[PDB]
């Protein structure tokens, strides 16, 4: 069986740049190395084959590079439409296995999200849970570090996050990060507090509440 | 011109069997190999295996054999993947694709297949309010949890479809009830707040659920 | 005399047949084939065959577009249906034998293990196409527009894996001391329809 390690799983570009994404195979694979782009919620498509091959109509903006295990995807005079994510595919030989992908995302200047925690509303706490919820209003770049503590203990298992794509506007994210917790565990703790981590701030910043106060 | 037609969503319970199929016109699939590759809520490409409907040659990732048979009816012009005793980690979009030989050139819509024990279930919406109306900021986020509904999607929109700009509807978590959940959140000037009144519109058809709900401090 | 209908072009791996309609009553054929270039040239002359190897014209550019006519001709102790003058013929559709010729069923000519793996030869068939002076293999003819395809599975179990090569020669991985069987098959990537050979005839070592 082939493992194919693609990289990097993240890059950020700029329209007009050049970038290149990596796919290094865990044999000789031949050539039999292609390229696929795929956009949110679209069908992946057929970009380069035999590791140098424009498909049918691809822009000549992509272009591949390689042989034996290490093989390369190209992207010059990065467009609009390019932002996306990019996937290699070994399919020389059965079991065919593709690269892990890699999203190229806009590159835009630092900024700081602006940070909001909620409490849970009376109405929930009524049916015995409580959701607290800390949001992080259009930052950039993605890398975000969100810890929940709960009288000052830091929390771990009980929360999710979730992510916007980035904003077509302004090339911002925007993340949520819920706290779970029975209306039991809930009313055992009084400080409810959501620290923010990202390079647009200077020093991690907090939002808290204290239960029943609000 | 070549395309390949994909079944429709399909919701299956865990331990059953499903069975999609792709519907391939403008060639015929003898001429090819047909594949089905997965692709996991947020997660990369997968091969699942493939056909050969000249000689029914069917291979199959060893991660798959056991519970994947891919076969192709030659004439209806129609490939089929049926997975057995479905689990959690089977929820995924599928996709039919063509393989040329050199590369997967041509690829379905993609299926959606739903692995889930959960019963259809409107969401229950509260409001997300700071603390304090107060703020010395000149801009205050309000909002809305959706929470505990099945299936995807719901919608939401604000003031009925007058409020758009600022807005952030996040993509839905699946908590480990097995139910999803998901925030909108909005941001207005300060000084609008306890005059103008902001409420979320939550729609849920699977559940006929329709829920306008009033958020303030 | 019947005018000849019916003109039909059989091609494998290069040799090619002009096939025609109908078996003759009374009269005989004369085939002609031109390099689309006009000037024709009678290749089977006065036969009662419904068939005429064209290979030796065909062969000489398979990437050229060729067009045949069949000349139908009284015989024997007869009329004329005519006046001896004009005799009935067909044109045959176009043919350019690259895009066209059926690709042959191919043959494994061995298994052998190399390193760890079990290097699977397959037979570059030659064809009766020459370059120079050499008879050309379906390799030399495609270069890398060719593939070809390797089925193979242990019998016990029968599942399934497949491998491909633009050379002639496959390297894959088999599990030691398990009886397996193989089958290949041949492919031209480019192509939209009749892209594919039959497979080779299934070899269980």
């Amino acid at each position: 069986d082939i493992q194919m390690t693609q990289s990097p799983s993240s890059l950020s570009a700029s329209v007009g740049d050049r970038v290149t994404i990596t796919c290094k195979a865990s044999q000789d694979i031949k050539s039999f190395l292609s390229w696929y782009q795929q956009k949110p919620e679209k069908a992946p498509k057929s970009l380069i084959y035999y590791a140098t091959s424009l498909a049918d109509g691809v822009p000549s903006r992509f272009s591949g590079s390689g042989s034996g295990t290490d093989y390369t995807l190209t992207i010059s005079s990065l467009q609009p439409e390019d932002f996306a994510t990019y996937y290699c595919l070994q399919h020389g030989e059965s079991p065919y296995t593709f690269g892990g992908g890699t999203k190229v995302e806009i590159k835009r200047t630092v900024a700081a999200p602006s940070v909001f925690i909620f409490p849970p509303s009376d109405e929930q706490l009524k049916s015995g849970t409580a959701s607290v919820v800390c949001l992080l209003n259009n930052f950039y770049p993605r890398e975000a570090k969100v810890q929940w503590k709960v009288d000052n203990a830091l929390q771990s298992g009980n929360s999710q996050e979730s992510v916007t794509e980035q904003d077509s506007k302004d090339s911002t994210y925007s993340l949520s990060s819920t706290l779970t917790l029975s209306k039991a565990d809930y009313e055992k703790h009084k400080v409810y507090a959501c620290e923010v981590t990202h390079q647009g701030l200077s020093s991690p910043v907090t939002k808290s509440f204290n239960r029943g106060e609000c | 011109q070549v395309q390949l037609l994909e079944s429709g969503a399909v919701l299956a319970r865990p331990g059953t069997s499903v069975k999609i199929s792709c519907k391939a016109s403008g060639f015929n699939i003898k001429d090819y190999y047909m594949h089905w590759v997965k692709q996991r809520p947020g997660q990369g490409l997968e091969w699942i295996g493939g056909n050969d409907p000249a000689n029914g040659h069917s291979m199959y990732d060893p991660k798959f054999q056991g519970r994947v048979t891919i076969t192709a009816d030659t004439s209806t012009s129609t490939v089929f993947m049926e997975l057995s005793s479905l689990r959690s980690e089977d929820t995924a979009v599928y996709y039919c694709a063509r393989d040329s030989g050199y590369a997967m050139d041509y690829w379905g819509q993609g299926t959606l297949v739903t692995v889930s024990s959960a019963s259809t279930k409107g969401p229950s919406v509260f409001p997300l309010a700071p603390c304090s109306r107060s703020t010395s900021e000149s801009t205050a986020a309000l909002g809305c949890l959706v929470k505990d509904y099945f299936p995807e999607p719901v919608t939401v929109s604000w003031n009925s479809g007058a409020l758009t700009s600022g807005v952030h509807t996040f993509p839905a978590v699946l908590q480990s009830s097995g139910l999803y959940s998901l925030s909108s959140v909005v941001t207005v000037p300060s000084s609008s707040l306890g005059t103008k009144t902001y409420t979320c519109n939550v729609d849920h058809k699977p559940s006929n659920t329709k829920v306008d709900k009033r958020v303030e401090s | 005399t019947v005018a000849a209908y019916n003109l039909t072009w059989k091609s494998t791996n290069f040799k090619t047949i002009l096939e025609w309609e109908p078996k003759p009553v009374n009269q005989v054929y004369t085939v002609q084939i031109s390099t689309k270039s006009g000037d024709w040239k009678s290749k089977c002359f006065y036969t009662t065959d419904t068939e005429c190897d064209l290979t030796d014209e065909i062969v000489k550019d398979v990437k050229q577009t060729y067009l045949a006519r069949v000349f139908s001709y009284p015989a024997g102790n007869v009329e004329s249906t005519g006046s001896a003058g004009e005799p009935l013929y067909e044109n045959s559709p176009e043919f350019t034998p690259y895009l066209e010729t059926n690709l042959g069923q191919p043959t494994i000519q061995s298994f052998e293990q190399v390193g760890t793996k079990v290097n699977v030869t397959v037979e570059d068939e030659r064809t009766l196409v020459r370059r120079n002076n050499t008879f050309l293999s379906l390799r030399d003819v495609f270069g890398k527009d060719l593939i070809y395809t390797l089925y193979y599975w242990k019998s016990s179990s029968s599942g399934k894996k497949t491998a491909k090569t633009n050379t002639n020669e496959f390297l894959i991985d088999v599990d030691k001391g398990e009886n397996y069987c193989f089958s290949v098959q041949a492919v031209i990537p480019s192509r939209t329809v009749n892209r594919k050979s039959t497979d080779s005839p299934v070899e269980c070592m």
